């Protein structure tokens, strides 16, 4: 019936999805081996949204691997769960992307795509009808940002009516991967706000400062963000995996948080972010989880969203609590934080409350919301390019690709009309 | 998949082959004979050997080097040695006669020789693998073994294969001490065949290494050995994630395309740390901010050169061992609001994370003690231009009146070579002046 | 803006708040809720401070300025501008809250 196919690209993107898996399973009632272990009950009717009916009741997984470089997929299937996938989706090339977006698009997105192309199509026909194809990547090489674009629009060409939702990385100044890295942030936000329905902003320096500052780890690693982004998906697709009272899709979250196609970036959160002392020294009620996803501290931004006005927020409740609280909360806030909200368009906040609780955790609920905060950072990525583009450093190695260098001006001309777009509607003034 | 050839040429070349494939052997458990004896007590070996070495159907490891040298001296001398059981005799090329720091026999009427078979040894050993991205090209600036031949074997591969990387390793004659006269007359030419027909380009000297030792090592009577440990432990490093893995892999290709800014700016400065003895690595905590700090510190680095002169372009960091990446988060925002580092307006920001489950391992009979976590600095900065700057005064200055230059007139050489790479030589220079200056 | 939409009174005191503090005198939260509703008297007084400062000005010297060489003024109100701002919000948490009335 109605199932979701997941996609997987870059390194970065295949270590999440992986997290993400054994977290599911985990919460489900999978075993390592591929049976299954579970003992509740909505864990059997709908658990065929990602996993697929074989013999003797051993699920499969539906996700396919996408990469260059054939040392990941050993890394991943040495895991406690790496193997129960299907190793047939584990598409893999011979050459490493070397960090490069035209040369992974080009010269390794020719002779590799038929493969991808052709078993997404298997999967995507072996099933009955679908909604959307969630692909989880980052922006950060050319494994992810080289071929997820391409993927993504090849999907669109092919099956326009579904719903393209990604959790792409952003990159940060402070904190940096690449040296080339704004080029290929630069060229992916162009397909991202072409081709795609929506996009959702990954960092991992605010992750770091979140688990430094609040949960206050000992050696926070990349396996404590790959389990805190695995557990906002999980909250996210809970209005689906497990129907409550006041059921939500993804869908319906895109029409209704995405004023304009041109602005489709969001703003997650998860909101329980306390120290391993303090689980047991909490008071789980309403107030609190309003307030943990109100202010700027719990939000996984490296940036300030108190900059700018609220434009769309949606708060996804996952527990057993009532219905009055919420509105009373919003519309309480609505009245006192009011120069944070834009104020021509009321009841900005979405209610919704998933009656299933999770594994493990009793109250736990994720933030949705498109906030006037991306703006600073699309403006220093800007800036960033322009400075290296005027004398056009570290150029010749996409040049001798066989690409030309006018995408990157139009690209920088794209970048240019949706900020000053943002800057003007961030300023709505009721009339003149 | 990850594989690559390495290329030995010269005296300096072999050498150091011969210490990097030691090295290898003991850090992965091999042992000298070339099979695995050890069916009492196990001590590890069962990783991916494959980079660097082959399995065979009896169980059987084979070197994947060349060692080509034009005097049979050095072959014989590592022929009897106790590894001679290791490798092939087919792999170590002898000859007739030899350059000993001359460009233009070994480049004309000596390396000219021995090309195709060399050549179809290349082409056996590329045969024999499967993936290929770069070479490990091993010579020197003075040494006329590592410069004539050198020169030409590169010309012809760059032209065979322009798809494959092509790297470079080799000893810079240092300004204050030197071990021939001849030298600066190889690199002049040397240098024009480097930047124009390769990708990238180490430059280090001795006299650095001396004075890093006798600071930290403390040894009042150094020999080569350390210095090929040093080397080695580089090359290691640098190479670390194509053997292993870790949370971060970093190829060949994926530092290589950063690494190069420009086709003419390919000069890395490399920096190696924590350089060591065992005494100074006992009493002393180690983390990974003062270390990465003292990456930066003069002092340390392996050509002589002030940072402060200039400022960087491209940083690339490497790690390797049981490393946190807060550290290294820490030491990127610490590092980033030092006002003593010096960069361009142009580039706020630019490095790799380079994390390495495997710990750097020790040698018994070396200096180098056990240490928890290793870091490798690769930075592109213009104050390295001054060795260019006085490599050429020396070059005017003694071509004023042709000193020593009528024999490379009776060997066959046009003498407005000399003249070419003068001008080119300025050319860079101007370039990179050109590219320091900020707006 | 003159409008009577609460908008345009934001626009109008967005701008005399640096110029109120050009002074130094304390733009007040009390004065503003006065000036919402309308209370006789704070806005006055701080309207007639800011006159006879304006007589101040005319009577020996400097311009307003040429006045600032007497004590040092903007060290800390860059920080006061974007302080006064976030404080217009803070007003708008009790002041606004009849005009979005309308408007939600």
């Amino acid at each position: 019936m109605r199932e979701i196919v997941h996609l997987q690209a870059g390194q970065c993107g295949n270590q999440i999805g992986a997290k993400f898996w054994e977290v599911i399973s985990d919460e489900h009632g999978i075993d390592p081996t591929g049976t299954y272990h579970g003992d509740s009950d909505l864990q059997l009717e709908r658990i065929n949204v990602y996993y697929n009916e074989a013999t003797g009741g051993k699920y499969v997984p539906r996700a396919v691997l996408v990469d260059l470089e054939p040392g990941t997929m050993d890394s991943v299937r040495s895991g406690p769960f790496g193997q129960i996938f299907r190793p047939d989706n584990f598409v893999f090339g011979q050459s490493g992307a070397g960090n490069n977006w035209a040369k992974g698009h080009y010269t390794e997105g020719a002779e590799l795509v038929d493969s991808v192309l052709d078993v997404v199509r298997k999967e995507a026909e072996s099933c009955d009808c679908l909604q959307g194809f969630q692909l989880t990547h980052s922006l950060g090489g050319g494994t992810g940002s080289g071929m997820g674009t391409l993927l993504i629009s090849k999907i669109r060409e092919e099956y326009p009516d579904r719903i393209m939702n990604t959790f792409s990385v952003v990159p940060s100044p402070k904190v940096s991967d690449t040296v080339v890295e704004p080029y290929n942030a630069t060229l992916s936000v162009h397909q991202l706000v072409e081709n795609t329905d929506e996009t959702y902003c990954i960092d991992n320096e605010a992750l770091y400062d979140i688990c430094f500052r609040t949960l206050k780890l000992t050696t926070p690693t990349y396996g404590d963000l790959n389990h805190l982004v695995s557990a906002t998906m999980s909250g996210v697709t809970t209005c689906l995996r497990f129907p409550g009272q006041l059921n939500a899709d993804l869908r319906k979250l895109a029409v209704n948080m995405v004023p304009f196609p041109r602005l489709h970036f969001f703003m997650p959160g998860f909101a329980p972010l306390t120290s391993r002392g303090s689980q047991q020294y909490r008071a789980l009620t309403v107030p609190e989880l309003t307030q943990q996803m109100f202010d700027a501290k719990n939000m996984m931004a490296a940036c300030d969203p108190r900059h700018g006005r609220y434009l769309t927020v949606a708060a996804v409740f996952r527990g057993r609590m009532s219905m009055k609280e919420v509105d009373e909360q919003m519309l309480n806030v609505q009245n006192k934080n009011s120069s944070y909200f834009v104020e021509w368009i009321p009841n900005n906040v979405k209610t919704a409350v998933c009656d299933i609780p999770p594994r493990g955790l009793k109250m736990s609920a994720t933030f949705i919301g498109n906030s006037t905060a991306i703006q600073e950072l699309f403006k220093r990525i800007s800036e960033q390019f322009t400075a290296m583009f005027r004398r056009k450093a570290f150029l010749h190695w996409y040049t001798g690709e066989g690409m030309d260098e006018m995408e990157f001006t139009e690209a920088e001309s794209n970048m240019n009309d949706l900020v000053s777009e943002y800057q003007q509607y961030q300023d709505a003034t009721a009339e003149e | 998949m990850r594989e690559c050839i390495s290329i030995h040429v010269g005296q300096a070349g072999v050498q150091i082959g011969n210490a990097c494939w030691e090295l290898y052997c003991l850090e992965h458990g091999i042992q000298p004979d070339g099979q695995m004896p050890s069916d009492k007590t196990i001590g590890g070996g069962d990783d991916s050997f494959n980079t660097f070495f082959s399995e065979t159907g009896a169980g059987k490891h084979v070197p994947r080097a060349v060692f080509v040298d034009l005097e049979p001296t050095v072959v014989d001398e590592v022929r009897t040695g106790t590894y001679r059981q290791l490798f092939h005799p087919e792999q170590l090329i002898t000859g007739k006669e030899d350059a000993a720091n001359n460009y233009a026999r070994g480049h004309y009427t000596i390396g000219k020789e021995i090309v195709d078979l060399v050549l179809d040894r290349i082409r056996k050993l590329a045969d024999l693998c499967t993936g290929l991205q770069g070479f490990l090209i091993f010579h020197s600036f003075g040494g006329g073994t590592g410069s004539g031949f050198a020169s030409l074997l590169m010309e012809r591969l760059s032209v065979d294969y322009g798809k494959k990387s092509k790297l470079e390793f080799a000893i810079y004659p240092a300004p204050q001490v030197s071990t021939a006269v001849v030298e600066p007359y190889n690199s002049i030419l040397t240098t024009h065949t480097t930047l124009e027909h390769s990708d990238c380009a180490f430059m280090v000297d001795n006299e650095a290494i001396y004075d890093i030792c006798r600071r930290n090592l403390d040894i009042e009577r150094p020999t080569y050995t350390n210095l090929n440990r040093l080397i080695g432990q580089i090359v290691s490093s640098i190479t670390a994630s194509l053997r292993f893995d870790g949370a971060l892999n970093v190829d060949l290709t994926e530092f290589q395309t950063n690494l190069v800014p420009y086709p003419r700016i390919h000069f890395p400065l490399a920096t190696y740390a924590p350089v060591i003895s065992a005494e100074k690595a006992y009493h002393e905590q180690l983390s990974v901010a003062e270390i990465t700090n003292a990456c930066f510190e003069p002092a340390n680095q392996m050509v002589k050169c002030d940072p402060r002169h200039g400022k960087y372009m491209a940083c690339c960091m490497l790690y390797r061992g049981d490393v946190v990446p807060k550290d290294v988060n820490a030491a990127i925002a610490t590092i980033k609001t030092k006002r003593t580092i010096q960069f361009v307006d142009w580039c706020p920001t630019g490095f790799k994370v380079g994390i390495n489950y495997q710990p750097p391992t020790v040698v018994p009979g070396g200096d180098l003690a056990k240490v928890q976590r290793a870091v490798c600095m690769l930075s592109n900065t213009t104050a390295i231009a001054e060795a260019w700057a006085r490599l050429d005064h020396k070059f005017d200055l003694m071509y004023a009146k042709r000193a020593f230059v009528h024999w490379y007139v009776g060997e066959g050489m046009e003498e407005g070579e000399f003249s070419e790479a003068r001008e080119d030589l300025a050319a860079l220079e101007k370039d990179y002046e050109e590219v320091g200056v900020d707006s | 803006s003159e409008s009577r939409g609460s908008t345009a009174k934001l626009n109008n005191f967005s701008r005399l708040q640096p110029t109120l503090h050009l002074l130094g005198l304390q733009f007040d939260q009390n004065v503003a809720q006065s000036i919402i509703t309308e209370k006789p008297g704070a806005a006055t007084k701080l309207l007639y401070q800011l006159y006879i400062a304006l007589q101040k000005k005319k009577k020996t010297g400097l311009t307003g300025l040429e006045i600032q060489t007497m004590q040092p003024q903007t060290n800390l109100r860059l920080q006061t501008l974007k302080s006064e701002a976030f404080r217009e919000q803070r007003l708008n948490r009790r002041r606004q809250n009849e005009i979005m009335a309308k408007i939600q």
